[PDB]
């Protein structure tokens, strides 16, 4: 932070008659903070001189503090960690031929609010909450009897919405109120987070920032390869635990295609027959049973993703690797 | 170079085509490489992409349509993956297999790349000359205009071996036309000639000793006749892949050995196929594969369809910066074909990146001479038709260069150079042979 | 066999059994578009392989008088995979 020309860095080949090289001109701020204070991955931090009255309405977090100098923060030797609020996302899409736009029809959210990495996670943990939001893929109305049949067949809550926009508004509000620490899913990183972020952009969702932990009222100007940096910056605060990314693939060499069903079979020795859900089909606008089966497939995909995430020990292995390398946990998970 | 074909080397050449055209597009449109991304994977931001036009199925029908094309990406761009094209949002275009293209588009759902706009590859720069060189050429011509005659095979009909028309043409050029240079394309003794093909070669009473090989047939049938060309007329011999006298049946094709043809050094020059060369200031681009007949377009839009096919094909040749841009090569079903040596497709690119002033691509189609994008494209047609009737040949007359007449355009810069304006200065006549 | 495109726009649909079956249902009256999964069986009677292909449910009905063509299933479905399976 400098009063003027804060965005201008010193080139290494700066002309001078007393020196002929400069190191560290283009240092990243996180790298400087981590190097100087000897921070090694996620750990407890002792913070002195925290200002509890400086920050107003800047995050989705419960406590907001600040410090005037980085030397006030020192890492501690405590090995234990708090329980992590994990949230599993399963995204069902619809391919629009007109504009060639990928549209979201439903989300299933599975909540695990006491996931402790200090102790082994048990097999087939059940979520503390399970909810599914849906919108009609074709019309503005659903087939009749959907609510009662969903109550009678589907586990967890099911919420019906007239259109996509209110559906993502409810998704964002639920994300804010849940406040999860880790977002769990399959191929989220380069497919479904993209789809989700750009659908929040297209429908002008005002609370879109809740997918991370920072409060922004407007999108970056250049939103519209930089897309990856923008989404990763927006999601900051909630670790993305993707079981089919490079990190998840490196922990499951025994798969071949890393499809959700294949991962389920390989890691948990259980069989799930995948249904090829195509919401372009006209039957999903008047056949309630087909819609209920599709929602059930979304829900089971969500819990399968969560269970495979817990079984392959993705969080603990990535954490340990981060403490060993000294980088950020998110970089280990998604890099 | 021998007759070897290596799949890895051919694939390297095919990748390098896309990479070079990517760099050319980025330079021309002042775009950063971060703006270009992989079109085979789903992205919800509009991206720039460069690749090759290929059929969406490796085993494809002979006829393509605007709903059955793909884009093949380079090794770095898309790890060689091929993506189907969604061209419902593009009303006007013209593509062909092997064309390298640039797209601004969006792959939303993973299985289709939607092109929103086309990024036409810029036309190559034209050659330039200094004032001194143009004055030297002015002195060379002694005021008079430059005359160059171009002829193309076959030179004798399908049912005989008469070169009487060729002798008539030689006498005409010797005593009336008197050109400076004469460019003769192959084939000279076409190996697809049905009498040569079937072995129906008769005894020749006008030869003391009968030929024993097609090479000796050339030495006894053509070389006497070609020797009568006046020594003041320098002549250029450019082969075709069907020439029996050539032992290199692949395009690009090495030049003939003049000594083997027993032609005297005084005015006979053998040039490779393709070849690019200067006559005074004039830049010639000569290729002896029928690109005009072979390039088959997929087309949408009334505007482009209302255009002449030949102008579109010539613009395609200019944009692709290579005389035979189609790929895979055309085939004649097995009898003959393009005979592309893919490993050496580098040699068929425009020499130095300059667009030749006059480009000569002989075709089996009707003779034509046209100015496209300030380049004269000449097809002089076949010298003699199949039945033996008169064919055609083209005469090129170019006004002598003059810095004062204004038809040469000065190029701004510290070092003064002048753009040749051949299309302003050349008159092309297609004369019955 | 999944149809990537409309059957009427398929290059060389005369060689694909799935395209022939889809066009037969089209001419019959039933609707079929891109992405539709065609389940078929090659049947016995010279007719081409694609011409002898019929939809699965049609073959199940015994009164239709349709049976899987031995030659095709013994050559292209059983003979083809084993020769690579027991090549060494």
């Amino acid at each position: 932070q400098t009063p003027k020309s804060s965005r201008d860095t010193i080139p290494s080949d700066l002309s001078s008659d007393t020196f002929y090289h400069v190191f560290g001109g283009n240092s990243n701020i996180f790298e400087s903070f981590v190097i100087q204070n000897r921070i090694m991955g996620p750990c407890w931090l002792d913070i002195k001189g925290a200002d509890f009255n400086s920050i107003r309405n800047a995050s989705h977090c419960a406590v907001e503090v600040s410090v005037d100098k980085p030397q006030n923060i020192t890492p501690t030797t405590t090995k234990t960690m708090p329980n992590l609020r994990c949230l599993s996302l399963s995204i069902q899409t619809l391919m629009n031929p007109k504009e060639n736009k990928q549209e979201i029809v439903s989300i299933t959210l599975s909540a695990y609010r006491n996931i402790s990495l200090d102790s082994p996670i048990p097999e087939n943990i059940k979520p503390d909450d399970l909810c599914t939001l849906v919108r009609p893929p074709q019309s503005t109305s659903f087939p009749l009897g959907l609510a009662a049949l969903a109550k009678q067949k589907l586990p967890g809550r099911v919420r019906l919405f007239n259109n996509e926009k209110a559906m993502l508004s409810c998704f964002c509000a639920m994300l804010k109120v849940e406040d999860p620490d880790v977002i769990i899913g399959h191929r989220l990183q380069n497919v479904y987070l993209d789809v989700l972020a750009h659908r929040m952009h297209d429908l002008n969702i005002p609370t879109f920032s809740s997918i991370g932990r920072r409060l922004r009222r407007t999108w970056p100007e250049k939103f519209g390869n930089m897309n990856h940096f923008f989404i990763s910056d927006i999601c900051s605060g909630r670790l993305i635990c993707d079981i089919a990314n490079e990190m998840g693939q490196s922990l499951t060499p025994k798969c071949q295609s890393w499809d959700l069903s294949e991962m389920y079979q390989v890691t948990c020795e259980k069989e799930h027959k995948p249904l090829d859900i195509d919401y372009q089909n006209p039957q999903y606008q008047n056949d309630v049973n087909s819609m209920t089966m599709a929602l059930q497939e979304n829900i089971t995909n969500c819990m399968i993703s969560a269970e495979v995430s817990y079984r392959i020990q993705l969080l603990t292995l990535t954490k340990q690797l981060t403490n060993l390398a000294g980088n950020a946990w998110a970089q280990t998970l998604g890099g | 170079r021998t007759m070897r074909q290596n799949l890895q080397e051919a694939s390297d050449v095919l990748d390098d085509q896309i990479e070079s055209f990517t760099k050319i597009i980025q330079n021309h449109y002042k775009l950063s490489p971060n703006d270009f991304a992989d079109p085979t994977i789903q992205s919800q931001s509009e991206i720039y992409a460069v690749g090759r036009i290929v059929p969406d199925s490796p085993t494809y029908d002979k006829f393509l349509n605007p709903e059955s094309l793909s884009l093949e990406t380079s090794r770095m761009g898309g790890v060689g993956r091929r993506v189907r094209l969604d061209l419902s949002q593009v009303n006007e275009l013209s593509f062909f297999l092997g064309q390298i293209v640039a797209f601004k588009g969006k792959n939303a759902n993973g299985d289709y790349f939607t092109v929103n706009s086309i990024l036409p590859l810029p036309y190559p720069n034209s050659p330039v000359s200094t004032s001194q060189e143009l004055q030297e050429f002015q002195a060379n011509l002694e005021g008079s205009s430059l005359k160059v005659i171009v002829t193309c095979g076959p030179y004798f009909a399908n049912d005989n071996f008469s070169l009487e028309l060729l002798q008539e043409f030689i006498d005409s050029i010797n005593n009336e036309v008197k050109p400076h240079v004469l460019i003769m394309f192959g084939p000279f003794i076409d190996i697809t000639h049905p009498l040569i093909a079937s072995g129906k070669l008769p005894n020749f009473p006008q030869f003391k000793t009968q030929p024993k090989t097609l090479d000796e047939l050339f030495l006894k049938l053509f070389t006497p006749i070609l020797k009568t060309i006046s020594p003041h007329i320098q002549t250029v011999l450019i082969p075709s892949t069907k020439d029996a006298i050539s032992n290199h049946a692949a395009y690009p094709q090495a030049s003939l050995i003049r000594k083997a043809l027993q032609l005297p050094k005084r005015n006979f020059k053998c040039m490779a196929n393709p070849s690019s060369f200067q006559i005074n200031e004039i830049y010639f681009g000569c290729s002896n594969v029928d690109t005009f007949k072979d390039l088959k377009e997929v087309i949408k839009g009334g505007t482009t369809s209302s255009r002449y096919r030949l102008d579109r094909v010539s613009e395609h040749i200019l944009q692709q910066r290579r005389y035979y841009p189609i790929f895979p090569g055309s085939i004649r079903t097995h009898i003959s074909g393009a005979d592309l040596d893919v490993s050496y497709l580098g040699l068929t690119e425009f020499v130095g990146g300059f667009s030749p002033d006059i480009m000569i691509i002989p075709s089996e189609l009707q003779h034509f001479a046209r100015v496209v994008q300030n380049v004269v494209v000449i097809n002089p047609g076949r010298f003699i038709r199949a039945t033996g009737n008169r064919g055609s040949y083209a005469q090129i007359t170019v006004q002598c260069p003059d810095l004062e007449d204004g038809k040469l355009t000065l190029v701004e810069g510290e070092e003064p150079v002048y753009l040749h304006n051949v299309w302003k200065r050349a008159r092309v006549d297609l004369i019955a042979s | 066999m999944k149809l990537s495109k409309d059957p009427k726009a398929y290059p060389g649909g005369k060689n694909m059994p799935a395209v022939q079956v889809a066009l037969r249902m089209r001419k019959a009256g039933r609707v079929v578009k891109a992405g539709s999964v065609i389940t078929f069986v090659i049947t016995k009677q010279a007719l081409s392989v694609a011409e002898r292909a019929h939809a699965l449910n049609e073959v199940m009905i015994k009164s239709n008088n349709l049976i899987p063509d031995p030659q095709y299933y013994l050559e292209k479905q059983i003979f083809a995979p084993v020769e690579r399976l027991l090549e060494r």
